């Protein structure tokens, strides 16, 4: 309930809320299409869905999948950046577009 | 919901027990499914492969009947020919579904007076037709194939749906109503040892003092 009050500037990074926020909502939608998916064939479907299919597997296996490795704060949000990097611009519909350009890559 | 009791917990179990079997039932329909699909597919693909045979015939003599003679004269003859009408497609009602195979009506024998000038434009007509021949019957073979294949994908996400949605749903119910109904029969054997503490109560506190 209270992460709202653990995130922010001079406590993590500035966009902590926001990425977390975002990591959500790409992988609910992922795990709705494969839901989807889970009716009618692999065809009759568009691309981001296809995408969030690739981001859907990628976060299981690169973001939740660690090991036992000691994975920081830091390292944690740079993950998420490079999971979040195989998403179009226009499709990050929530964050602020500076974390954007300073960040995804 | 349902109101817990007795009776409707042998009433889950009865549907439960019914829907275990529908499962079974149509992995067995799906199997015969299978089995025809390979039954089909064999001979789906040697029509095919006849037809490109009789393409080969027909292109072969129709590049040939336009070369020796011009273009012009097939050009004529090919907008004086009737248009070879009424050609449709009944009924192969079966798994209760109309599949529409395809039968023809050809004039043919009837030539356009058959008193012809030109010599390759009638050998390459018969090769068409029998190019249409067998073009119909990759046809007719071709659509049932593909209500079958599609029967199967109808069967396989409705085995999957009924399994992975209507097993555990009438296995929720069924832990409700059992935790249910020996919540009620613990109290009530609550009750009875209140009552037996009245009784023990009873007769032993009235026996000092009487």
């Amino acid at each position: 309930r209270l992460m709202n009050n653990g995130v922010g500037k001079g406590k993590t990074r500035e966009d902590h809320k926001q990425v977390s926020d975002q990591l959500y909502s790409a992988y609910a939608n992922g795990v709705d299409i494969r839901k989807l998916v889970a009716i009618i064939g692999e065809d009759a479907l568009t691309e981001n869905d296809r995408r969030y299919l690739q981001f859907a597997d990628a976060f299981e296996r690169f973001f939740i999948n660690q090991g036992q490795q000691n994975r920081s704060i830091e390292e944690s949000l740079q993950i998420a950046w490079a999971l979040l990097s195989m998403l179009p611009q226009g499709e990050l519909k929530r964050i602020s577009k500076d974390h954007i350009g300073k960040y995804y890559g | 919901q349902v109101s817990p009791t007795r009776m409707n917990l042998l009433q889950r179990r009865g549907q439960l027990r019914l829907a275990q079997k529908g499962v079974d039932l149509l992995k067995k329909k799906r199997d015969a499914l299978v089995a025809e699909f390979f039954g089909l597919v064999r001979e789906a693909m040697e029509a095919r492969k006849a037809l490109d045979q009789a393409a080969k015939e027909a292109y072969a003599a129709l590049l040939l009947a336009q070369a020796f003679d011009g273009p012009e004269v097939v050009a004529g003859a090919a907008l004086g020919v009737p248009p070879l009408e009424g050609v449709e497609a009944e009924v192969e009602n079966v798994w209760g579904s109309k599949v529409p195979r395809l039968k023809a009506t050809f004039p043919d024998g009837a030539l356009l007076s058959p008193v012809g000038t030109p010599a390759y434009t009638l050998e390459a007509s018969r090769a068409f037709r029998r190019y249409a021949e067998a073009l119909i019957r990759v046809a007719n073979t071709e659509t049932r194939l593909k209500k079958i294949g599609e029967e199967i994908k109808k069967t396989t996400r409705r085995v999957n749906a009924l399994e992975q949605v209507v097993i555990p749903g009438i296995r929720a119910q069924i832990r409700f109503i059992q935790q249910v109904l020996e919540q009620r029969e613990r109290e009530d054997t609550f009750r009875l040892k209140r009552i037996k503490g009245k009784i023990e109560a009873r007769e032993a506190e009235e026996e000092g003092g009487r």
